[PDB]
Formats: structure tokens, C-alpha cells, sequence
């Protein structure tokens, strides 16, 4: 999945509270909302426990 | 490159003026002396009878040597030239003026006093 | 997948002369009773320009792959929506990003892709039996595609399948231009009661979508809809019609123009600096 | 940029001192043209100058402004 | 009228042209002062301020000597408009083709 | 010469035959008229 | 910020004047178009006897 | 630097020629002057003509 010329919220991707689990490496969890960049790339597969 | 008629001394390879400007050149190849003298001289003019009364323009050079009239102040385009002399009211300089009368079209005439 | 055509009488391409057209705004900023000049490219005033046909009567049908310089002029004036959309790219074999930018029945369809491109894509307008409305049924504007990362469908847009042979009652006009990748489209539909020499009247053009791609583009061509009624066979070799269109293509250049801004905030004229010498002083003393 | 114009703060003396004296000499202009007399001298109610018809520079009562209707032609004239 | 109207569009012109200097670099990278501290460090973009410093010093400058020399010849002006008024208004010149 | 480096020389809109011709105006209105011709028609 | 009362084309953002100086920027809120003024003019003055 | 170096050298050059035509003008005036009185009549300006 490709997200190009849109705009998004992280902050409805986390009050989710569903998530089993939730890694994020590269950039601090709390600020990354604010830092902008130019492309994301989103990859959706299935694995077990 | 035009042809001089003042000769060097048998040493020499350039020439300046009284502006210090390297003017004067000996032709290696035959020691011909040859003079410098640069091509683009000012800049252009149009002549405008105005708004409400015309549409046509005439174009001025300032010193550049050449319907078409050469006058005392350059070359001056898009007007032809008449014997006759009014009172000018555009002025161009050298006691040549322009103007736009009998159809009608832009005129250049020396000016009466 | 397309098919090839067969070969046929033409007709060769004339050159018409623009009048005072080819005006859009050169940035998204207000500017009232102020005579403001910029260095943009624009379409030179009093031109001549390659013209081309889409009448039927004969069998006039010419879709050349014409270079993209920078900026282009894409005049109409259409009046049964004959014409569709626009498509661009480099070599159009699939290895670089070519757009294909086209208008359909339900909605506008912009997605630059890596598109199988055929020799001359085209669409097709079937006219049913039971049904006494013409509808689109041959969709061959390419091959295949393999991969793509921009696609955009905005608004709908409704238009008129049926296509006739009188005069023409709306002029549309569209300039693409790229600047550092960014994609920009000027358009601005006007109504005229002409069928050739463009008037003289003045019209800006206003944005419409400005598309962020940042890509390469340096060829283009126009896409036509031809019409399969019950008169022709309905095979696309020597038996079709177009009904009657006529669309102008022109290059804009570097120069400076002087626009006019009233006091509502729209451009009303656009004397030049490089075209005449009465413009020239004009756009000198800025007035 | 402050810290660096105390470099060429001696620069801008004289060019607000320049500009204060040119701003001063045009105040002193019209104190040398205008203020010629130091008495107000009231227009005489009586317009009969021998045949003379000065309405056209005298002020007139008919407009608030003090000006002539040839003044009030030359303000429009300008711009 | 012709000698109202050179004194109002060369002022008027003049304070135009000041107010297009600051939409220039002088050479330097950028034309408003904010930019380049924003985007720079103030140790290294020291030389680009002192630039902009020296180029909008000679604008006002040439600004400031237009202004004056404009300033002369309203006063020798004034001066003579002066004068007339005292010869040809206060009284009865004998000057010919004076008043 | 001074015109070799873009300093060009504009000439006067009056030539000195013009400037001649209003001296020699002016000397003949002064020696045939006086101060009348200075200040309206000129009179003999 | 004050009100004015110029409507603007609606395709842009700023505005500028005669002399070149943006004095009129649409508020994206609910497309209010508000003029800019400086609030500081001009110096100060002393009058001594 | 040799265009500032020339921009300077022009400015001075055409403030010199400023000055040399305000002069210029002067002197221009008071002979226009002197040929309106001492020419075009008789001047009673004593030490004048
Ligand atoms: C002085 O001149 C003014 C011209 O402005 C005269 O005013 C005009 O008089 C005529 C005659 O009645 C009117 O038709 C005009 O409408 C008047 N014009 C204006 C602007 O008032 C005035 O009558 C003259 N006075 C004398 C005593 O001669
Ligand atoms: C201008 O050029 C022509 C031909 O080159 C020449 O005959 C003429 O003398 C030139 N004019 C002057 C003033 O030298
Ligand atoms: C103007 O008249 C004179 C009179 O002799 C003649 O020599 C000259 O050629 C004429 N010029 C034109 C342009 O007719
Ligand atoms: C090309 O332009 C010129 C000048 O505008 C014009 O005279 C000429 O007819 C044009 N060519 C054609 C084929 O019309
Ligand atoms: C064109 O694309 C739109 C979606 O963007 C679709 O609704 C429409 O049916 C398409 N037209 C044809 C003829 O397939
Ligand atoms: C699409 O696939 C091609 C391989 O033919 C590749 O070169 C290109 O980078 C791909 N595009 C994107 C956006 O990944
Ligand atoms: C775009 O095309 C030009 C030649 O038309 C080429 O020099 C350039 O490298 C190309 N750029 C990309 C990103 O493909
Ligand atoms: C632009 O706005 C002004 C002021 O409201 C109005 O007078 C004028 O008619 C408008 N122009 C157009 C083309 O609507």
C-alpha cells in the first residue's frame, strides 16, 4: 500500500488501545507526527503468535 | 579592422590612444598596421504619437550607422523624411525632430525656429 | 490491448494565428489596479501555430506524437465533447512514468503509470440498437501496466456522448507546464459562436489541480472518440466517424509580460516587452 | 542585524540628521513665500471694483473650503 | 501642469525604488534577513547579514542624495517663486519679461 | 576618443547653426525694434 | 487582522498592493479575507519650552 | 567585488554630474535672466548688465 498526496494523523492510529503489540525503530513514538516526510510504504501479511 | 594609414616603429606590437584603450593593432602575418573600433554604439529609441491619435511607432538608433533615414542622430526607422520644416513637438536631436501629420503617418523634418 | 489502422487519404496540417491568447495567472497571489510583470513562460502574442483537424467529411484523423517543450498550449474549441483526455510521456514502453490524463463519463481519471502504450490509442463510442444513446465501449488506451504510485479521481464530471456535425458553441483551453517536476494544469471553459479565427478577446485561465509527481517528461499526444453508428461497419480500418472538432497546439516561451489587474483581482491584458516595439515601451514604463 | 549597525551608527546620524534639515527646509519654504504679510486682510463685502469681476480668484461662501474655483479646478487638476 | 506633477512621481518613484531594494540579494542567498537565520547559524551566516547591511547602506544612501540634490532645486525654486511673489505680486516690477 | 567603452555622446537637440540663427534673431530685433518686439509685435 | 471587504478569486492564498507589499493573506479557517497593517509608525517627540 | 567596485565608481560619477548639471542649471537660469532684462529691454538693475 502506497500513501501519496494525503494527509494523516497518527494520534487515531494509537488511541486505538487494541494493538497486542507495537514496535516503532527509527524515530522517537511521541514525535513523529511532526517530522515530515515524503513517502509511505505500508506492507500487510498475516504470522502467528 | 580597418585600414590606417600611421605606421610603427619596427619593435612595437600594440597601440593605445589618449584614453588608454588598445586601439591599433600590427598584423603579424603581413606587419600591417590595422585599427580597432568597437560596433555596438548606444542604444535604440521609438518614436510614439501618443495614445488616442495613432498606433504605428518609429524606431531610433542612437549612433549606429545604417522608410529608412539616415539622419544626424543615428539611423531612424519607420518614418520617412520631408523637405518641408513645421514646429516639431518630438524632439531627436541634431535640429531634426518627428511628428505624426499628412493618409497620416509618423514624419521627420528639420525644425523651424 | 489496440489494433493497428490501415492507410488512407489525409489531409496535411495548416497553421492558424493566435490573438491575444494563452494568459493564465503566473502565481495563487491577489493583485488589484497594479501593473505587475513577470518572467514566466507564456504563449507569444500574433504567432502562427499547427493546426488540426477531427471533421469526417475526408476521413481526416491525425494523432502525431508531438515533443513536450516547456510548457505547452492546448486550445479547443469544442462543442459535443469529441475529445477526451491527454496522455504523456518519454519513449512510452513501459520504462518510464507516463501520464494519462483522461476525462471519462462518471469521473476524471489521472494516474500516471508505466503504461503499455500503443501506437495510437483511441476511444471508442458504440451507438446501441435497443437504446438510442451513444455509450463508450472501446476502452483500448493501452496494453498493460505494471506498477504506479499516483492516482487521483476528484470531482465527477458529466459530458455529452453524442456527437453532431454543427457549429461549435464552448472553447476550452488548457496549458500543462512543468517546473522542477511540478505538474500544472490552467483551464477555463468560455462560450463563443465561432467555427475558426479565434477572437480577439481577452480571457485568463485559472488553476484547477496542481499534481506534486516530480518526474521526466519530454513528448505528448491528444486522445480522440470516434463514434460507431449503424452507418459504418463498425471496424476501426476505413470505416468510422468523428463528428466535427478542431483542437490547437501551441508552445509557450520565456518572455515578459505585463498584466493588468482591475480592482476585482482578474488579468484583463498581457502587452508584451519582446513583440512590438509600442509594446515594448509600454511594458518599459509600466503603464 | 542591531548588534552589527552599531558599526555604522555614525552612517545613520547623518542620514536622519540629512533627512530631518531637508524636512525643515521644505517646512521653511512656505513660510518664505505665503508668509509675506503678518496682517489677515478680509476680502470688502462690496464686489464693485469699476466693472472688475474677481469672483473667479476671491473665495466664494457658496463651498466650505476657503479655496478659489480656480484653485479648486488646479487640486482636481493634480493628483 | 508639467512642474507640479515631476515633483510628486519622482518622490513617488524614488520611495517605490527604496522599497524594491529590499526585494534584492546584493548577491547574497537569500533577500529577507529572517530566511537566512532561519535556516542558517548566525556564526556562519554573519557574512551574508554584513552584505545585506552594506547594500541596503548604499541604497539609502543613494536614496539620501537624490533626496538632497531634489531638495536644492526645490529650495532654488522657492526662492525664486519668492521673489516673484515680492516683485510682481507686493507691487509692480520693472524687470521686462520677468512677470 | 571617449565612446569606446559604452560612454556614448548624446548630441544637442539645437545645433550651433540653430543657435546662430536666434543670436542673429535676437541682434536684429534689438537694433530694428528696441524692447518691443521683447515685450509684444515689434514696431519699427 | 481587520475585516475587509475585497472578495478574492477562489483559487488563491495572498495578496500584495501597488508597491509590492503582502498586506492581504485569506485566514483558512472559514475563508476570511483579512487585510495586514503594521502597528508601529513613525517615532517619537519632545516639546521643550 | 569588481561590481561594487564599478557601482561605486559609477555612483560617484553620476553624483559629480548631478552637482555639475544643478550648477549648470543655476548658471543657465541667471543668463535666461540676463537675457530677458539687459537684452529684451533696459535694465534699471544697477551693477546687473
Ligand atoms: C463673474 O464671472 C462669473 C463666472 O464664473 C459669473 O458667474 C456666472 O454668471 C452667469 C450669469 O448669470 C451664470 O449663468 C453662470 O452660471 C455663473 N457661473 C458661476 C460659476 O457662478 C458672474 O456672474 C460674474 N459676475 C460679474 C459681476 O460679472
Ligand atoms: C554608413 O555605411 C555606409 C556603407 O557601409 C557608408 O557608405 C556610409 O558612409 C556610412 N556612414 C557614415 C556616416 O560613415
Ligand atoms: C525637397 O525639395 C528640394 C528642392 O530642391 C529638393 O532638392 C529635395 O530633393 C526635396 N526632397 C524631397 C524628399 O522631396
Ligand atoms: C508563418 O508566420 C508568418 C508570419 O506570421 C506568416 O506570414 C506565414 O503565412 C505563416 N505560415 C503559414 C504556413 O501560414
Ligand atoms: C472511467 O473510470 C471511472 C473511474 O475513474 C469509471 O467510473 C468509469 O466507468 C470508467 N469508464 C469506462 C468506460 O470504463
Ligand atoms: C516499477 O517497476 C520497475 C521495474 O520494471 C522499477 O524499475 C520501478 O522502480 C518500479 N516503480 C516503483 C515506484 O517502485
Ligand atoms: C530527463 O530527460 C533528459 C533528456 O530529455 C535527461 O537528460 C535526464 O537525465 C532525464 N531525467 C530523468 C530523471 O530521467
Ligand atoms: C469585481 O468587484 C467589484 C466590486 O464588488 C465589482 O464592481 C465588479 O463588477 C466586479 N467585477 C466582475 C467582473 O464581477
Amino acid at each position: 500500500k502506497r500513501i501519496s498526496n494525503c494527509v494523516a494523523d497518527y494520534s487515531v492510529l494509537y488511541n486505538s488501545a487494541s494493538f497486542s503489540t507495537f514496535k516503532c525503530y527509527g524515530v522517537s513514538p511521541t514525535k513523529l507526527n511532526d517530522l515530515c516526510f515524503t513517502n509511505v510504504y505500508a506492507d500487510s501479511f498475516v504470522i502467528r503468535g | 579592422l580597418t585600414e590606417s594609414n600611421k605606421k610603427f616603429l619596427p619593435f612595437q606590437q600594440f597601440g593605445r590612444d589618449i584614453a588608454d584603450t588598445t586601439d591599433a593593432v600590427r598584423d603579424p602575418q603581413t606587419l600591417e598596421i590595422l585599427d580597432i573600433t568597437p560596433c555596438s554604439f548606444g542604444g535604440v529609441s521609438v518614436i510614439t504619437p501618443g495614445t488616442n491619435t495613432s498606433n504605428q511607432v518609429a524606431v531610433l538608433y542612437q549612433d549606429v550607422n545604417c522608410n529608412v533615414f539616415q539622419t544626424r542622430a543615428g539611423c531612424l526607422i519607420g518614418a520617412e523624411h520631408v523637405n518641408n520644416s513645421y514646429e516639431c513637438d518630438i524632439p531627436i536631436g541634431a535640429g531634426i525632430c518627428a511628428s505624426y501629420q499628412t493618409s497620416q503617418s509618423i514624419i521627420a523634418y528639420t525644425m523651424s525656429l | 490491448q489496440c489494433v493497428n489502422l490501415t492507410t488512407r487519404t489525409q489531409l496535411p496540417p495548416a497553421y492558424t494565428n493566435s490573438f491575444t491568447r494563452g494568459v493564465y495567472y503566473p502565481d495563487k497571489v491577489f493583485r488589484s489596479s497594479v501593473l505587475h510583470s513577470t518572467q514566466d513562460l507564456f504563449l507569444p502574442f500574433f504567432s502562427n501555430v499547427t493546426w488540426f483537424h477531427a471533421i469526417h467529411v475526408t476521413k481526416r484523423f491525425d494523432n502525431p506524437v508531438l515533443p513536450f517543450n516547456d510548457g505547452v498550449y492546448f486550445a479547443s474549441t469544442e462543442k459535443s465533447n469529441i475529445i477526451r483526455g491527454w496522455i504523456f510521456g518519454t519513449t512510452l514502453d513501459s520504462k518510464t512514468q507516463s501520464l494519462l490524463i483522461v476525462n471519462n463519463a462518471t469521473n476524471v481519471v489521472i494516474k500516471v503509470c508505466e503504461f503499455q502504450f500503443c501506437n495510437d490509442p483511441f476511444l471508442g463510442v458504440y451507438y446501441h440498437k435497443n437504446n438510442k444513446s451513444w455509450m463508450e465501449s472501446e476502452f483500448r488506451v493501452y496494453s498493460s501496466a505494471n506498477n504506479c504510485t499516483f492516482e487521483y479521481v476528484s470531482q465527477p464530471f458529466l459530458m455529452d456522448l453524442e456527437g453532431k456535425q454543427g457549429n461549435f458553441k464552448n472553447l476550452r483551453e488548457f496549458v500543462f507546464k512543468n517546473i522542477d517536476g511540478y505538474f500544472k494544469i490552467y483551464s477555463k471553459h468560455t462560450p463563443i459562436n465561432l467555427v475558426r479565427d479565434l477572437p480577439q478577446g481577452f480571457s485568463a485561465l485559472e488553476p484547477l489541480v496542481d499534481l506534486p509527481i516530480g518526474i521526466n517528461i519530454t513528448r505528448f499526444q491528444t486522445l480522440l472518440a470516434l463514434h460507431r453508428s449503424y452507418l459504418t461497419p463498425g471496424d476501426s480500418s476505413s470505416g468510422w466517424t468523428a463528428g466535427a472538432a478542431a483542437y490547437y497546439v501551441g508552445y509557450l516561451q520565456p518572455r515578459t509580460f505585463l498584466l493588468k489587474y482591475n480592482e476585482n483581482g482578474t488579468i484583463t491584458d498581457a502587452v508584451d516587452c519582446a513583440l512590438d516595439p509600442l509594446s515594448e515601451t509600454k511594458c518599459t514604463l509600466k503603464s | 542585524c542591531s548588534n552589527l549597525l552599531l558599526q555604522y551608527g555614525s552612517f545613520c546620524t547623518q542620514l536622519n540628521r540629512a533627512l530631518t534639515g531637508i524636512a525643515v527646509e521644505q517646512d521653511k519654504n512656505t513660510q518664505e513665500v505665503f508668509a509675506q504679510v503678518k496682517q489677515i486682510y478680509k476680502t470688502p463685502p462690496i464686489k464693485d471694483f469699476g466693472g472688475f469681476n474677481f469672483s473667479q480668484i476671491l473665495p466664494d461662501p457658496s463651498k466650505p473650503s476657503k479655496r478659489s474655483p480656480i484653485e479648486d479646478l488646479l487640486f482636481n487638476k493634480v493628483t | 501642469l508639467g512642474k507640479l506633477q515631476d515633483v510628486v512621481n519622482q518622490n513617488a518613484q524614488a520611495l517605490n525604488t527604496l522599497v524594491k531594494q529590499l526585494s534584492s540579494n546584493f548577491g547574497a542567498i537569500s533577500s529577507v534577513l529572517n530566511d537566512i537565520l532561519s535556516r542558517l547559524d548566525p556564526p556562519e551566516a554573519e557574512v551574508q547579514i554584513d552584505r545585506l547591511i552594506t547594500g541596503r547602506l548604499q541604497s539609502l544612501q543613494t536614496y539620501v542624495t537624490q533626496q538632497l540634490i531634489r531638495a536644492a532645486e526645490i529650495r532654488a525654486s522657492a526662492n525664486l517663486a519668492a521673489t516673484k511673489m515680492s516683485e510682481c505680486v507686493l507691487g509692480q516690477s520693472k524687470r521686462v519679461d520677468f512677470c | 576618443a571617449q565612446k569606446f567603452n559604452g560612454l556614448t555622446v548624446l548630441p544637442p537637440l539645437l545645433t550651433d547653426e540653430m543657435i546662430a540663427q536666434y543670436t542673429s534673431a535676437l541682434l536684429a530685433g534689438t537694433i530694428t525694434s528696441g524692447w518691443t518686439f521683447g515685450a509684444g509685435p515689434a514696431l519699427q
